[PDB]
């Protein structure tokens, strides 16, 4: 009744889908056959008359080595084979090739698919696109897949949980073409982009965790707490439900402004746990710690326009509203002047289920901060510049032309996201 | 109805054990602490 | 015999709903089953106030459970009095309103709405006389206060002599819930003020406040205030359902608590609440309750009496007592308290007395006052409302279900103009 | 009270403890001081 | 304080209750002699003091004061406090029973080593570190119990078949006793655990 | 409700407060594991989520050694990790070192963890600050941690258990150098300090113990019994309640005159226990001897200004009065003319609990008295001659230099300790 249908599109796409999938079977018990040993799990996934669980889940990537890496792991019998969709030839980094020449037919077939996927569903929540920003295969196909849904389907809510380039440490070179032009693609067709960084989650890993080794298992764990932590009103019942339609209404001030910070707290390993209190105060607390955030960004520079709290476990409500009068009373958390309230707190009964040789320790609280903030423009600035430092020369201009765009598209989505720098430091303006 | 009775005497036995268990002695949370 | 009709609306107003019907189950002995098993005639005396009888001895209750969303409403039936209700009078959307009270009252009110009128009109048409309808929501939150005004406005529109009584969980003013939270309730207060007969207020934090401090729980759970709201509830009605030595209805209190038709917001306290250890220290005397009832802190809504002045107030009392003590007492109150007081109205108290106490107490009391201080909760909301919508946050929400701009301006300046009304009337003077 | 009394305690106090040379007190100290180290050391114990 | 019946008919009559016989036999029934007549007057004023008709407690939330949110049918026993729907999973791959020479047991040693390798060498000389804190001894030597209760340390759901089994492969020298060199080797960052991950045709 | 926090600060500091710590869960029945099997604990202890109680003390130390002597030893599950703050370099006996270059963001951590414990308190009496004058941790740190809750926490009640260098026997050279700043800096900043001496704690280890070789150990044990017999008040019901507050009323007559010398009785082996009568009249008579007292100053060469007594055991008020009469009536003990009473008696019903595998034996009867005296002014013109011997030639000087440190520095030092000198002459005259 409350089913939500999850798209992972490329190498990043598919690696967080490996840990969030693995999430999920462990928080509703199903095993990776298939099956397991009521309804909570219609959200993720929907049973057939054998008993067999699949998911509501379709695995996108032009690569073929990524998606045979999922049918030869240990989740083979779980994911429907037809849902895990291969291409032939690779993206190769070019926005250009993953959405104008490779990607048509894929994306053909992955519309296909979904649609098949959403026959299967009473309600239907929305979609949780996870891609990765800064690659042909997640931009470029993405956001191809963004637009026919959004062309289609209409007004379901697409929340994309997007992994854009970080400062100054990267892994590609035309990393920031790619990224700019995604980012006019999603500007204008997904519903909530909550933004992430691998810099930041290595930093919370580093820190939090005590990981001087980051890897992008660990990474992908922690991003499939938070979307656990996000989805887990849909699926258990709690205090303050909340609805992936409240949070746009609870989030969104303007369509255009609905980029969205998260933060998860506590991260602690298996050693220091149960050595601090680990109170609602105090987890609310680090999660409005710039430290903890998921992205680059420090919030001090911008003023926090609404802030949306998935409590998990034993949360009490007297608690949560003391930890927020708190938070508010606080000087250096800043919001708008416009938004008194600013606040959309949400609790649930389930505490968040540990994944067995994980980091992650087992909490009986847990927090998921998810923040419109108008400090958020400091990373398009960044990549603005990224982009014209580059663009000025017209390096790496001739991959992406061959592949059927033109010099105006790069022009229209720097433009573009110069209007959205203006935009938001409009809103943070008085 | 396991969850919420499970989320209501989690709250009930700390309650007990309170009279984490410092919060009810906050300065923010109660003007006498 | 005078019937009255409950409704609850929203995940708030449902929930408050189901302990409400716990506790009446619990005073008038009523099994989870539906089976009377109270070994008491005062119990059968008048439960068809509430309840109406099946084929056997099954009670069914009087209630209409609203929603956009069935997961709440899953959890009402799995609940411990989950099975008592009918489950024809359970009405459910599917998709819920995103606390938006644009959808829960025009695009995804309207369709449920004909449903929640029928199964309304089922109950009302089954009473023998209709004392009126009481309706359990939360200002704030989409699908609660749009559809619970929707359905108020069209039950006024379709029995306008019948009482309409409702219990409006206003949102707090310290820590705010939802962001949409005075968008919601500046819309809501505005149909309440035109459509509801008689209304109280009441806060989470005014609540979690007076059951840290008079109960002493440290931990308290959604439970805890329901319960405390429940008890109240129970308590307003209590003169109906059982036998009292000045007994006094829902449109007696509303004649002696509204001076005029638009001052009928109430704030509302139950006495007495004793913490689990000072139970046998404290004394239950008719002015130990009386003193408890007219203090501050034991007002379930977050304005203080003292900032306002007391238009009107009543007392209904529960027990075995001398009504010449609770006349004493609270003429003694307003002699003591007159500053608290409006001067141009002689007796500012209204007393009613019900012989029948609830259980296990010797003796009790729910108070409900009718004060200006009501002004500054609203002039608080309002505060939120021009902040919010003067830069038109979240506006586009409400815009694109069909909602023009100019029905917000109207509802603050309705809602201001009520706070005119209620400064008005605190600083005017006699004569 | 405070001219006849503590004015002239404090005042006779002064000039006395003024007058007391800082040389003066150190060495008469470490006079003191040595001579019940001596003690101490040769002295299998010290007695009030 | 005690009391007969006749006596407590008596006390009515000169309180002036105005009841009939009939009706002060059935008020002095209200209470209960002990042994003979040993009802005292503050029993019988608390029988009389606060009458509570409804008949008092039953299956329901009830005041506020008395009695707590819960009803009592769902209540009066604290059953459902730690309550886990669904029972906790080991690390997939990982066999609970020890099988000789299969490919399963090759697997699971592989996944194991190769787990405990990425949660040590996180940091540089963490290896070193969870060394030392193996033994809560003064030797270095690790010893079965030692090893248990690190892994058990470690948030590693891992049988005690299992457990032995990685500490006979760390060798032991036939000794029964882990060394720093043997847990290191083992325990390196890659090389034996990364190998025998690959290698799963072997 | 009555919370004291505890901060150890140095080598010698950490390794008195194993033994204060040590005595604390011996007299609560805390188990070394952090949990014990009404609500005594309150003032040392904290009791957490699990029932595990937790110390508020605070272990502060620029040298990892010591620190983890504790991480590593039996109390490494009670004390809190955090709690546990260990620097990377020593101090290497510098004041300037421990105050000015290395001192800096280790003692920031130490506010912000102090800020940590102290909002766990709903009271707060003070702070027991635990180090050693005569070092560059105990005295440059210690000094600037207490210039630092001076400047902040305000109005709680700072007593420092200072140990001040031995007149001839010593450890370290530049001693009197740092024990001269460390005075200057404590001079101001702490309420009431308390004098220990090693010479003296050796001397009375020798004669009432029949040690021949004391330890560290052994002093630390002494200096933990007395401190546990001072707060002993705070923790235990009787007689003649004393307060932490009160020390200052009762004791101090001028707040430059809070140095106060500390003797306990009776010291004696299980051998020579049992074996006297041991009663109030002769422990009181022991307390007042001068072998008796943890500071090499003889108490006959200076006159008491005031002297608190803490009984603990079976001790009755009129026990107590004729004990102090008498100590009234004899002529050896000379008190202040503007003192009559000068005489602070207080028992507690408690007695002193003894640690397993120490030397001190069962005492039904135990008195530790504090006193302030003008005696004490003379191991000060010991050092004040030892500092400034060496300070004409101004030897180590250089090293003090280096760090940041100026020539004024000594000399503003030297002039406040001659100052206090004038003071304790002004003060024993009349
Ligand atoms: N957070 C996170 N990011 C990842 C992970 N794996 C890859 N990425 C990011 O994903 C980006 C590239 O993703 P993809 O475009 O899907 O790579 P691909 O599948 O080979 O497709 P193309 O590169 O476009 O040809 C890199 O810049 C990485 O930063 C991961 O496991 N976690
Ligand atoms: N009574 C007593 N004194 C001690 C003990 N341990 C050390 N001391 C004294 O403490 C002084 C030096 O302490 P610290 O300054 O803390 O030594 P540290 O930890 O290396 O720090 P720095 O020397 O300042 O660099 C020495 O002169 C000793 O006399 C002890 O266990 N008991
Ligand atoms: N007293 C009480 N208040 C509640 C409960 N659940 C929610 N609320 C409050 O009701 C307000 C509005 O939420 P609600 O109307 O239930 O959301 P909706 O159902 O989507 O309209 C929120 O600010 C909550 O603080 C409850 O069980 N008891």
């Amino acid at each position: 009744m409350r089913e939500v249908i999850s798209i992972h599109i490329g190498q990043a796409g598919i690696q967080v889908g490996n840990a969030c999938w693995e999430l999920y079977c462990l928080e509703h018990g199903i095993q990776p056959d298939g099956q397991m040993p009521d309804d909570a799990f219609n959200t993720f996934f929907s049973e057939t008359g054998a008993g067999k669980h699949v998911p509501r889940c379709i695995f996108l990537d032009l690569e073929p080595t990524v998606v045979d890496e999922v049918r030869t792991g240990t989740y083979r019998q779980l994911f429907h084979p037809e849902q895990l969709i291969s291409g032939k030839e690779d993206a190769a980094n070019n926005f250009a090739r993953g959405h104008y020449t490779i990607g048509k037919e894929i994306v053909d077939l992955a519309l296909d698919r979904i649609r098949k996927l959403a026959d299967n569903c009473t309600g239907l929540q929305g979609f949780l696109v996870f891609n990765a920003v800064g690659g042909g295969t997640g931009s470029g196909l993405g956001s191809l897949l963004l637009e026919r849904l959004s062309v289609d389907y209409g007004k379901k809510s697409k929340l994309g949980f997007t992994v854009y380039p970080s400062p100054q440490v990267s892994t590609a070179v035309v990393e920031p073409y790619n990224s700019v032009l995604s980012t006019h693609s999603l500007l204008e067709h997904t519903d909530v982009a909550v933004m992430l960084d691998n810099e930041a989650i290595y930093d919370i890993c580093r820190r939090s965790l005590d990981i001087e080794r980051p890897t992008y298992t660990n990474l992908n764990r922690l991003i499939a707490q938070v979307i656990s932590s996000l989805t887990a009103s849909l699926r258990f019942d709690g205090a303050l439900n909340v609805d992936i339609t409240e949070f746009q209404t609870n989030l969104v001030p303007y369509p255009r402004i609905h980029f969205m910070l998260s933060s998860y707290a506590p991260i602690i390993s298996a050693e220091k746990a149960y050595h601090e209190q680990l109170s609602v105060a105090e987890i609310t607390n680090a999660a409005f710690e710039p430290a903890s955030m998921m992205v680059k960004c420090d919030p001090r520079h911008g003023k926090y326009m609404a802030c949306c709290l998935m409590y998990r476990g034993d949360v009490v409500p007297k608690d949560v509203n003391a930890s927020v009068a708190t938070i508010k009373t606080k000087r250096t958390i800043q919001f708008v002047d416009w938004c008194p309230t600013g606040f959309k707190c949400g609790i649930n009964y389930q505490p968040p289920t540990v994944v067995p040789g994980g980091d992650l320790a087992k909490v009986q609280r847990a927090v998921c901060m998810i923040s419109n903030s108008t400090a958020i423009g400091e990373i398009f600035s960044r990549l603005d510049h990224k982009f014209d430092l580059m663009y000025a020369k017209r390096a790496f201009v001739h991959w992406y032309v061959g592949e059927g765009m033109e010099e105006g598209e790069f022009s229209e989505a720097r433009e573009d996201l110069a209007a959205l720098e203006k935009d938001f430091e409009e809103v943070g303006a008085e | 109805r396991a969850t919420k009775q499970r989320y209501e005497e989690r709250a009930e036995m700390y309650d007990r054990t309170r009279q984490p268990f410092h919060e009810h002695q906050l300065e923010a949370a109660n003007t006498p602490a | 015999m005078r019937e009255i009709v409950h409704i609850q609306g929203g995940q708030c107003g449902n929930q408050i709903g189901a302990k409400f019907w716990e506790v009446v189950s619990d005073e008038h002995g009523i099994d989870p089953t539906g089976t009377y098993h109270g070994d008491s005639d005062l119990q059968l005396e008048r439960i068809n106030v509430y309840f109406n009888e099946a084929t056997g001895g099954r009670y069914v209750p009087r209630a209409i459970l609203m929603d956009l969303e069935p997961g709440t409403m899953d959890s009402v039936r799995s609940g411990p009095y989950g099975q008592i209700f009918r489950p024809d009078n359970f009405v459910f959307g599917q998709t819920g309103a995103g606390n938006n009270w644009a959808k829960g009252h025009y695009t995804e009110g309207a369709e449920l709405i004909d449903s929640v009128l029928d199964v309304v009109r089922k109950e009302a048409e089954s009473c023998d006389c209709l004392q009126g309808f009481q309706v359990c929501h939360s200002l704030g939150g989409g699908t609660g206060s749009g559809m619970g005004t929707l359905l108020i406005s069209k039950i006024r529109e379709e029995y306008p002599d019948r009482m309409m009584l409702t219990f409006s969980v206003v949102p707090s003013p310290k820590v705010s819930d939802t962001v949409v939270e005075p968008y919601n309730a500046t819309l809501s207060v505005h149909q309440l003020v035109e459509n509801a007969d008689e209304c109280m207020v009441l806060d989470n934090e005014a609540l979690y406040d007076i059951c840290f401090r008079t109960l002493k729980l440290t931990t308290p759970t959604f439970g805890d205030l329901n319960h405390l709201i429940s008890a109240v509830m129970s308590g307003i009605t209590c003169c109906l359902r059982f036998p009292g030595q000045l007994n006094a209805d829902l449109r007696k209190l509303a004649v002696n608590l509204i001076p005029f038709p638009r001052l009928h917001f109430f704030m509302v306290g139950f006495t007495p609440l004793t913490s689990r250890g000072s139970q046998q220290y404290r004394a239950l005397t008719v002015p130990e309750l009386t003193q408890q009832m007219w203090d501050a802190k034991n007002m379930m809504c977050a304005a203080d009496p003292r900032h306002g002045r007391y238009l009107t107030a009543s007392a209904l009392f529960r027990g075995r007592m001398s009504t010449k003590e609770v006349d004493e007492q609270m003429l003694n109150v307003q002699n003591k308290n007159s500053s608290y007081f409006v001067e141009w109205i002689p007796n500012n108290v209204k007393s009613s007395v019900c012989d029948i106490p609830p259980k296990g107490l010797k003796m009790s009391a729910t108070f409900i006052g009718n004060s200006t201080a009501i002004q500054e909760m609203f002039k608080r909301v309002s505060e939120q409302f021009t902040a919010m919508f003067r830069r038109k946050a979240f506006l586009h929400w409400y815009t694109g279900e069909g909602m023009d701009e100019m029905e917000f301006t109207e509802a603050e300046s309705n809602m201001n103009d009520l706070v005119s009304e209620y400064q008005q009337y605190q600083d005017a003077s006699a004569e | 009270w405070s001219t006849q009394v503590f004015d002239t305690i404090q005042g006779r106090l002064q000039a006395a403890v003024d007058a007391r040379d800082p040389a003066a007190i150190e060495s008469r100290l470490k006079t003191q001081y040595d001579q019940y180290l001596h003690t101490t050391n040769t002295k299998v114990a010290v007695f009030r | 304080g005690l009391l007969t019946p006749d006596q407590l008919r008596s006390a009515l009559d000169r309180l002036h209750t105005g009841l009939d016989a009939a009706e002060k036999d059935r008020i002095v029934a209200r209470v209960a002699p002990a042994q003979h007549g040993k009802v005292h007057y503050m029993d019988f004023i608390r029988s009389l003091e606060s009458p509570q008709p409804l008949g008092g407690p039953g299956l329901g939330v009830g005041f506020p004061g008395v009695t707590p949110q819960r009803a009592a049918a769902a209540g009066t026993a604290p059953t459902f406090w730690n309550w886990q729907r669904h029972k906790k999973q080991h690390v997939p791959g990982l066999l609970e029973e020890v099988r000789e020479g299969t490919f399963e047991q090759a697997q699971s040693d592989a996944l194991l080593t190769s787990l405990m390798s990425t949660k040590l060498n996180q940091y540089r000389d963490k290896l070193r570190l969870i060394f030392r804190q193996m033994d809560g001894n003064r030797n270095s030597l690790i010893d079965r119990e030692e090893f248990i209760r690190g892994i058990a340390k470690l948030r590693i759901n891992v049988s005690k078949a299992q457990v032995e089994r990685l500490f006979d492969l760390c060798d032991v020298d036939k000794s029964g006793e882990l060394d720093y060199e043997e847990f290191v080797n083992r325990f390196e960052e890659n090389g034996l655990a990364s190998a025998a991950r690959n290698q799963t045709r072997a």
